[PDB]
Formats: C-alpha cells, sequence, structure tokens
C-alpha cells in the first residue's frame, strides 16, 4: 500500500493514542484499561444519562447523587484530589454523552484490532474501505484545496486527500439520489474515532443516548466551512495533524433552525435540519459537481436572529450520508 | 388514496428496478410531501405496511421504512396490486 495510506492505518488503530484520548476525558484508565471498555457498559451510561435528562426536567440532590454515582460506577473517571462532579444540568448530560460518543468509536476501534501479512495490511483490511490516494496535481485535489482554503487561530495545510469507498455504501446511498438538495460537506472527528467511522460509516447516537445532550438531537451532523468541522478534530499544537471527512448529503428538504432544538422527528416533508449561521460560503461561487452542491466560496455575512456562527447541516438517517473523501491536515499554530 | 398511489408506484418502481438491474437492495420509502409523512406515521398505514412486506426503520439509525431486498419482482408487484 502507498506510504500515505500505511501512515493513515497506522495513525487510526493507534493504541496509545486511545488511551491519551480516554485520559483526557478523565477516565480512569487504571480502573477501566482500554481492553475492558464494552458496549454494553457505553449503552448503560447512555441510559444513565437518559435518566439524569428525565430528573433534570423535573429533582432532588440525592436522587442525582445516586445517578451520578451510578454513571461513575459504571464508567469510572479519576478526579484527582476534586469531589466528583454531579450531573446535576443539561450541560453536564451533553458533556457526557459527548465522551461516550468518543468511547464507543473508540471500542469499535479496539474490537477491531480484536504472521500472514504485514500488520499494516491486516488492519487495512478490517476497515472494509477502499482508501486511494488522490493525486495532488488533480481537478479533485484542486477543488479539495480551495474548499479548504476559502473556508477556512490556526491556519490550515491539507497534507494528503484519500478518496475513500465504503463497501456497501454506494448501494446504500443510490436511492437518495433520486432526492434533491446534494451537498459535499465537511464532517471532522478526533483521530481516535476513524478506524470506527470507516469501519461502521457515519452513526447516529442510539435510542438510550439522551436528546437533550445534541444540539440538533440525534442525527449526524456536517459543516459548508472547513474552520467549523476543524473544531471537532480537536488538535493542539502538541499534535497538530488532524482528519476530516468529506461526505456527500442528500438534505432534501431543510428545515431550517436559528437556535439549538432537541429534534426528535423533522416536521413531516422535511428530510433535515440546516442550522443558520452569521457566516456563508458566497453562494455566488458554489460549483456542481454532477447534481452536488460545492459551496467553496469564501466566507460572507449571511445578513440572517441566529445564534450559530457557522451553517450546519444534520440528516436522521444514516443512508443518507456517502463519504468521499478523508482529508489529512496539518494545523499550524 | 395518494398516499396509496404513491405507494404502489414505489413497490412497481421497485419491481422494475430489481428485474433490470438482476440484484436488489432495500429500498427507503422516501416521503416527499408532508401529507405522504403523514400516512407513513398512521397506525392503520404502517399495518398495511407490514402486510405488504415493507419493515420499518432500524431503531435508531434509520427515519424512513424499506423495501427489503428479498422481495422479489413478482412478490412487489403482487403487493401493488393487491392495494
Amino acid at each position: 500500500l502507498p506510504k500515505p495510506v500505511q501512515d493513515l492505518i497506522k495513525m487510526i488503530f493507534d493504541v496509545e493514542s486511545m488511551k491519551k484520548a480516554m485520559v483526557e476525558y478523565e477516565i480512569d484508565l487504571q480502573k477501566m484499561p482500554l481492553g475492558k471498555l464494552s458496549k454494553r457498559q457505553i449503552q448503560a451510561a447512555y441510559s444513565i444519562l437518559s435518566e439524569v435528562q428525565q430528573a433534570v426536567s423535573q429533582s432532588s440532590d440525592s436522587q442525582i447523587l445516586d445517578l451520578s454515582n451510578r454513571f461513575y460506577t459504571l464508567i469510572p473517571h479519576d478526579f484527582g484530589m476534586k469531589k466528583p462532579p454531579l450531573l446535576n444540568n443539561a450541560d453536564s448530560v451533553q458533556a457526557k454523552v459527548e465522551m461516550l460518543d468518543n468511547l464507543l468509536d473508540i471500542e469499535v476501534a479496539y474490537s477491531l484490532l480484536r504472521s500472514s501479512k504485514d500488520p499494516i495490511d491486516v488492519n487495512y483490511e478490517k476497515l472494509k474501505t477502499d482508501i486511494k490516494v488522490v493525486d495532488r496535481d488533480s481537478e479533485e485535489a484542486e477543488i479539495i484545496r480551495k474548499y479548504v482554503k476559502n473556508t477556512h487561530a490556526y491556519d490550515l495545510e491539507v497534507i494528503d486527500i484519500f478518496k475513500i469507498e465504503r463497501e456497501g455504501e454506494c448501494q446504500r446511498y443510490k436511492p437518495f439520489k433520486q432526492l434533491h438538495n446534494r451537498r459535499l460537506l465537511w464532517h471532522g472527528s478526533r483521530t481516535t474515532n476513524f478506524a470506527g467511522i470507516l469501519s461502521q460509516g457515519l452513526r447516529i447516537a442510539p435510542p438510550e443516548a439522551p436528546v437533550t445532550g445534541y444540539m440538533f438531537g440525534k442525527g449526524i451532523y456536517f459543516a459548508d466551512m472547513v474552520s467549523k468541522s476543524a473544531n471537532y478534530c480537536h488538535t493542539s499544537q502538541g499534535d497538530p495533524i488532524g482528519l476530516i471527512l468529506l461526505g456527500e448529503v442528500a438534505l432534501g428538504n431543510m428545515y431550517e433552525l436559528k437556535h439549538a432544538s432537541h429534534i426528535s422527528k423533522l416536521p413531516k416533508g422535511k428530510h433535515s435540519v440546516k442550522g443558520l449561521g452569521k457566516t456563508t460560503p458566497d453562494p455566488s461561487a458554489n460549483i456542481s459537481l454532477d447534481g452536488v452542491d460545492v459551496p467553496l466560496g469564501t466566507g460572507i455575512s449571511s445578513g440572517v436572529d441566529t445564534s450559530l456562527l457557522y451553517n450546519e447541516y444534520i440528516v436522521y438517517d444514516i443512508a443518507q450520508v456517502n463519504l468521499k473523501y478523508l482529508l489529512k491536515l496539518k494545523f499550524n499554530f | 388514496s395518494i398516499p396509496l398511489l404513491w405507494l404502489q408506484n414505489c413497490l412497481i418502481r421497485a419491481a422494475d428496478d430489481r428485474e433490470e438491474d438482476g440484484c436488489s437492495q432495500a429500498v427507503p420509502l422516501v416521503p416527499l410531501t408532508e401529507e405522504n409523512e403523514e400516512a407513513m406515521e398512521n397506525e392503520q398505514f404502517q399495518q398495511l405496511l407490514r402486510k405488504l412486506g415493507v419493515r420499518p426503520p432500524a431503531s435508531g439509525q434509520e427515519t424512513f421504512w424499506r423495501i427489503p431486498a428479498k422481495l422479489s419482482p413478482t412478490q412487489l408487484r403482487r403487493a401493488a396490486a393487491s392495494l
């Protein structure tokens, strides 16, 4: 396999990376090693958060205390010399739901890892994804670099562009090509999540995850500006490399919102949410790639009363998404 | 009746596609209008959908009902002709 692909495989299956991510979430690695992370436990933790969600909307200090203790028993944290924080409001529900989302992806990665061939090839094969290097001189790479440059504290450099095709996903997405308003959009995530994302695709938080834990409810989230999505890479000076997806999203009829709304179900006739931002790619410079809009205009004022800085796009059925590209980006601070 | 006719056409197009392609995939029923979506959320209509062989969305990950890949062009055509 081409060197960039080999490097891609190594970095997403990096076990030390998964551990550091967990530590960053204040998880007690000694009390719960990477190897004992389980789907069952994460599912039950989500359910506790849904109990906190319900308690909050009605609730006493002592049932808050017990739910909190139930949560931390299931997912041991290390709070050092601090009292363990109670799960007392929507803020704590969101913070824990986001961490569980990441734990879930880390568990999927480690489960994939569980001398026929190179370890690199074996792990690549576990992803059930065709990954090809996009030639830096292609029209493809040019468009994608423009999309990055134009919709950009850090400044962004594209290191590698990969064309990706997940097994089965073209067929799954195909009927939605009948659906109008298809857009090429950004989805950022932590590097420790991408083994899970390539093997299973982008997924929605489960039924037992609390709906109030997600700004627009439980769906799959995208941006039309790379700097919005770059925030979800959670990169740092100490480690200035992030990964970001380009996906074609069949948006259909957009339910347009100006504030957070914990949607359980779209209004009849709607197929996605668009969160309306203060800033938007200049609509003038949109291009169409076989019926797919690419909003690679530089950011102008949208003229919209909103609390959002950037547009967001959310769909609520997983088949509405087709991953097209994975970019390795350098964050230069 | 408008939702019924939309359903019928969905079944027939899935029949045509499977027959032409030679391999079959699950097909979402994708309502484009509020009224048709309203039909999809109706208990009666859903009961009709289940008898014809249409599967409800998978928990958590899906909202659209699906025409299972197992259904042959013949089964689909029969279901369509039945209402």
